[PDB]
């Protein structure tokens, strides 16, 4: 009867969705773009720019 | 109550007396224009946390800050704005004094509207010069502004015989304020715009302007004393926010602020400082056509009314506002419970009581009307708060005529039950440990092995390692072994041996150690051999070299000592480890460790030395082999036991070894025997029924402690529900101590009733049927803030007194003494009469003293009696009969009263009990039977005069002697027979003391032994 | 170095399951602490109205 998937699922509270963030897939691409903003901001990498 | 929330009026007061005020000149207003540091038109208030100025109140010579504070543009920090104001004050004064001479403008008016907006117009650079000589006023006062010289719009309108003004920033907001609520509060007094000011002449004018203009947010009054001119104040929409829960609009923040004053000005009015206003309130006017009941203004404006007759609050106001006691007062006006009073609000007139304190209608006469047909049965005088104290305090309570049921008292208090929670534990027994010691005497017996009693077999219970566990771990100590250690060598070195004429031991003895801990946290050694080679302890000879044996040591070997290691012998060895480690839970095992140790021991000894053995499991063949082998070899020995746990150890030292001697067991130390291991049972039986050292108390046990939480609203006679679970508590507890506390629980003024029960207690509380009530008086009076503690255990700290010691003895052997069914009498009752904790729920009693008691007379199950009657007189026993006399410590007192000697009232006290009816008696006597002592600080003596002179009690009484008091008593009766009961040196009082949860400080248990044998009692039947 | 780098918390809160990147705390205890205390003082005061 049950069904394996790979996120985390919670279900709707209403009926009529509308946008937030709170979620996994928004924090996952929140992080991958503050190191990506840790990664240019370095000194070493390139101040060339 | 409480009108909505509670209020403390009980009378009313009022500031009678009235400053008439002056009026403005012009000297004065160079005089407060110059920012002088006594007087300066400004200042400052502070945090109550920080004493940081966050906000600023300004008065009379500025008050058209009415624009924006960024058009203006203030400093963050106090001491820059005030220097910035002070030097544009400086050239504002330097334009209008070049503008008008002080020759000839010494002494004429002004317009303050004119000089509150010239002041703001130049902060705001608004070109006041056409404002500018509108300054000195004409005939009147507000012709000028009706026929304006520049009508100016931005700071003041003319309607037709109404002026409209914009009064604003009565107070200014510094930077560093953070809406805290710790903070003071700022009423919406610092916005642009909080409200408008109509200034006219005549209110029936201004009334006639108020049926077009409009009346929406409610208009408001002053009605006493105006500040410029009859007027009205329509507030605005803008709210204030700075308290957290409420928000409320600019009309209640005017009115709430008005009302507070009003509350500030009734508890100050003391007869004879006379204010700057009779009253604040300021009753609104026209806004009650428009809104409705069960609104905020509407009650703000009931809680102004009754400010204006002169009521007074609850709770004790402070001096410095805070946003926290602000809006906990908001909570409390908006609560529940709408009035008591029989005062509305109206907008005909205002009304004020008819036996109102103040004279405010005499005084002024338009708008306020005495009214006649209301009256008010309170009180006139004034009212005082009381000191609060951080500490909790006692309280005795005092019964009432009144009774209920106990079962009443049980439902109410399980209403008001605070039980589960855990206090604090605290310890049993502080202090040393007692000297418990018997020499060997040659001459004096001879008993056998097999007579000796011995452990019960009942030592390896749950319960009694539950009692022991309890016991050892509620005791408070440094280092056992070294209390231990002390003991036994402060024994050792004591007395000598029948050899040598000299004593036992000497200095430099090269003395060794056995079974060292060796963890002390620090000084990885037993605590005693620094100051014992220093001769710290001042009783002994100091050694010469030490050496520390056994499986635990620091800085000697490790050896088993069971098995016989041979090595370096010396004159004197100590074991000090046991045989519980080493063996494994078997009286076997431990009575063969025993065998061995000892025998190691005996051949380690460098004969014509001494050893001391310490023995936790003694048995059968234990005994019996040290008496068939050591006490033959032995020369002397020596059975001490120092108590600091409950345990059935003993310290067995001996003297003098390898020699032989026809040596037995004695009777002397069969009796210490018997008597060690009956007060090692019956501490055992006490340490039992006391609960354990972590747990949550919750009123299932005997013992323990009770609270409960009730809150008290106002001086109000409080109801029957709570008297009957106070009166409970009071029935539950029996008369011992008890503290209680005042203090806001959250929002309300709780109170705690916090005591201890006890089997005595319960006792006494099955004795009686009803239970009787108590004077709410005492706790109604009360009205400072008395900071709680958290619950403790125990009360007592530093220990018992030796007295208290004493009445325990007493109260215990009476309590044996005594027998269920029986009728008894105490003589010199006292205040309240422990004997009614004493005996059985069952028996009555016939007690009287000279001392008037406060006990429940009526609703018992066994009946009582209680009068006055002067005891030491006749008559009385031959109305009154009973069975058993009691008469603790009233011998002495009534002696000192009467100032004549013992043996005149020992012969009238025995010539009225030969009135008596009574078989069986004890008395207290005050007999000498040892040697007098004369005991430091407690008890001297007296040879000659033959007085006491306690200096503690401060009291004083003679003494009579045995022989003597033989004389009388066989002189009255020639048939009795009389027992002296001897000194409770088995401890079989202390249950009494423990389960009552104070601690003893055994100093004083021995200073209560050497009192004890000095007023003794005696058990006297007639027959024998 | 008896420097504080982990707190124990229990029964007044339990709910932090969220993300501390949505929560925001600071890094020494002293100011983590003082947060706290003025956080649960402003929820304190609005379960203390309702
Ligand atoms: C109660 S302690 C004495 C503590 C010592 N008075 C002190 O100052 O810390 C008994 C000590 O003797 C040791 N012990 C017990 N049985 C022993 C044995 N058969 N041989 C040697 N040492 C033993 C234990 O290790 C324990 O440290």
């Amino acid at each position: 009867e049950v069904l394996l998937l790979p996120i985390d699922h919670q279900p709707a509270n209403v009926t009529t969705p509308t946008l937030d963030f709170t979620n996994e897939l928004t924090n996952w691409r929140a992080r991958v773009c503050e190191l990506m903003k840790n990664l240019v901001d370095n000194q070493r990498y390139q101040p060339g720019w | 109550a409480n009108v909505w929330g509670v209020r403390l009026a009980d009378s009313l007061s009022s500031p009678t007396i009235e400053t008439r005020t002056r009026h403005y000149t012009l000297h004065d207003f160079y005089s407060d224009l110059d920012a002088s540091v006594g007087k300066e038109p400004w200042r400052p208030l502070r945090n109550q946390r920080t004493n940081e100025i966050v906000a600023v109140q300004l008065f009379r010579p500025l008050q058209g800050l009415v624009f924006d504070t960024q058009l203006y543009g203030f400093p963050g920090t106090f001491s820059q704005w005030e220097q910035f104001m002070k030097e544009k004050l400086r050239v504002l004064k330097y334009e209008v004094l070049r503008i008008y001479p002080i020759s000839t403008y010494n002494h004429d008016r002004v317009n303050v509207f004119v000089a509150n907006a010239l002041v703001g117009a130049f902060l705001s650079n608004q070109a006041f010069y056409d404002l500018l000589p509108l300054l000195i006023v004409n005939d009147t006062m507000i012709s000028d502004l009706l026929g304006t010289g520049a009508a100016l719009s931005q700071f003041f309108q003319s309607h037709g015989e109404v002026l409209e003004v914009a009064a604003g920033r009565k107070y200014l907001q510094m930077n560093n304020y953070s809406n805290d609520d710790d903070d003071p509060p700022l009423f919406a007094k610092d916005l642009s715009d909080y409200a408008k000011a109509f200034y006219s002449d005549t209110y029936e004018v201004l009334d006639r302007f108020f049926w077009t203009h409009d009346s929406s947010a409610g208009v408001l009054v002053h009605y006493d004393k105006p500040t410029n001119g009859n007027h009205y104040i329509l507030g605005t929409l803008t709210q204030m926010v700075s308290a957290p829960p409420h928000i409320i609009n600019a009309t209640d923040a005017l009115l709430l602020e008005s009302c507070l004053e009003q509350f500030a000005a009734n508890v100050r009015a003391r007869s004879a400082q006379p204010v700057t206003r009779l009253d604040q309130c300021y009753h609104l006017r026209w806004g009650a056509q428009y809104v409705g009941e069960d609104s905020l203004t509407y009650r703000l404006g009931v809680l102004s009314l009754l400010a204006t007759n002169g009521y007074q609050l609850a709770r004790p106001i402070p001096k410095q506002l805070t946003n926290r006691w602000l809006s906990s007062f908001v909570s409390q006006v908006v609560s529940d419970g709408i009035n008591e009073t029989p005062l509305w609000p109206q907008e005909r007139y205002v009304q004020i009581a008819y036996d109102s304190p103040s004279v405010v209608d005499g005084a002024t006469q338009y708008g306020y009307v005495r009214r006649n047909q209301l009256r008010l049965g309170m009180r006139i005088s004034a009212l005082q708060s009381l000191s609060d104290t951080p500490a909790p305090v006692q309280w005795l309570p005092q019964y009432t005529i009144d009774q209920v049921a106990v079962d009443e008292g049980d439902a109410m208090v399980s209403q008001l039950t605070q039980l589960p929670l855990r206090p604090d534990y605290g310890s049993i027994w502080i202090g040393e440990a007692l000297s418990y010691y018997v020499d060997y005497n040659r001459s004096h017996r001879v008993v056998l092995s097999s007579e000796l009693p011995q452990l019960p077999d009942t030592y390896f219970d749950g319960d009694e390692q539950y009692g022991r566990s309890l016991f050892s771990l509620a005791r408070k100590v440094g280092d056992r072994s070294l209390v231990k250690d002390t003991a036994v060598l402060k024994h050792a070195y004591q007395a000598i041996d029948p050899n040598t004429g000299k004593e036992y031991l000497r200095a430099g003895q090269s003395v060794a150690y056995f079974g060292a801990s060796a963890g002390h946290s620090g000084a990885d050694q037993p605590l005693v051999i620094e100051p014992w080679m220093q001769g710290k302890i001042s009783g002994v000879p100091p050694p010469s070299s030490v050496r520390q044996f056994g499986y635990d040591v620091a800085k000697g070997a490790i050896v088993d000592l069971a098995r016989p290691f041979p090595s370096g012998d010396y004159q004197f060895v100590y074991s000090d480890v046991d045989q519980v480690v080493d063996g494994h839970d078997d009286l076997s095992i431990s009575s063969g460790l025993v065998e061995s140790l000892l025998d190691s021991c005996v051949h380690a000894t460098a004969p014509g030395g001494s050893f001391v053995m310490k023995i936790n499991f003694p048995t059968r063949t234990v005994w019996h082999y040290i008496e068939q082998k050591i006490l033959p070899n032995v020369t002397s020995y020596m059975l001490i036991k120092p108590f600091v746990t409950n345990n059935v150890e003993v310290f067995f030292v001996a003297f003098g070894v390898h020699q032989q001697s026809a040596l037995t067991w004695t009777s002397g130390v069969y009796f210490f025997l018997v008597d060690h291991f009956y007060r090692y049972e019956t501490l055992s039986a006490i340490s039992r029924q006391l609960p354990s050292f972590g747990y949550v108390d919750d009123g299932s046990s005997v013992t323990g402690i009770e609270i409960i939480s009730i809150e008290n609203p106002g001086f109000s006679n409080m109801t029957q529900a709570a008297r009957v679970g106070i009166s409970g508590l009071c029935a539950n507890v029996g008369n011992a101590r008890k503290s209680i506390a005042i203090y806001e629980s959250h929002g309300a003024r709780v109170l705690t009733i916090t005591s201890r029960r006890s089997p005595a207690s319960a006792r006494r509380k099955a004795r009686l049927r009803y239970l009787p009530l108590i004077d709410p008086r005492s706790l109604e009076v009360q009205a400072r803030t008395i900071l709680p503690s958290n619950p403790v255990l125990f009360d007592n700290i530093n220990g018992a007194s030796p007295h208290v010691c004493l009445t325990m003895m007493y109260n215990f052997e009476v309590s044996s003494a005594v027998y269920d069914g029986d009728v008894v009498l105490d003589l010199g009752t006292g205040p309240e009469a422990k004997i009614l904790e004493l005996i059985p729920s069952t028996s009555p009693v016939t007690c009287v003293d000279i001392r008037p008691t406060a006990q429940p007379n009526g609703c018992w199950n066994v009946r009582t009696t209680f009068l006055e009657l002067d005891y030491l007189s006749d008559g009385w026993i031959t109305g009154v009969r009973g069975d058993i006399v009691t008469c603790m410590l009233s011998l002495g007192a009534a002696a000192a009263g009467k100032s004549m000697t013992f043996d005149a009232a020992f012969q009238q006290l025995v010539r009225v009990l030969t009135r008596s009816t009574a078989n069986v008696l004890l008395i207290q006597v005050n007999c000498p039977t040892d040697v007098i002592r004369t005991i430091k600080g407690y008890l001297e003596i007296d040879q000659t005069n033959k007085r006491y002179k306690f200096p503690k009690f401060g009291r004083d009484e003679p003494y009579s002697d045995m022989d003597s008091l033989e004389r009388i008593c066989r002189a009255a009766w020639p048939n009795c027979s009389i027992t002296w009961v001897p000194l409770s040196y088995d401890l079989r009082w202390t249950k009494l003391a423990l389960l009552e949860s104070t601690t003893l400080s055994s100093a004083s248990v021995r200073i209560a032994e050497l009192m004890y044998k000095y007023m003794p009692i005696m058990r006297i039947d007639i027959h024998g």
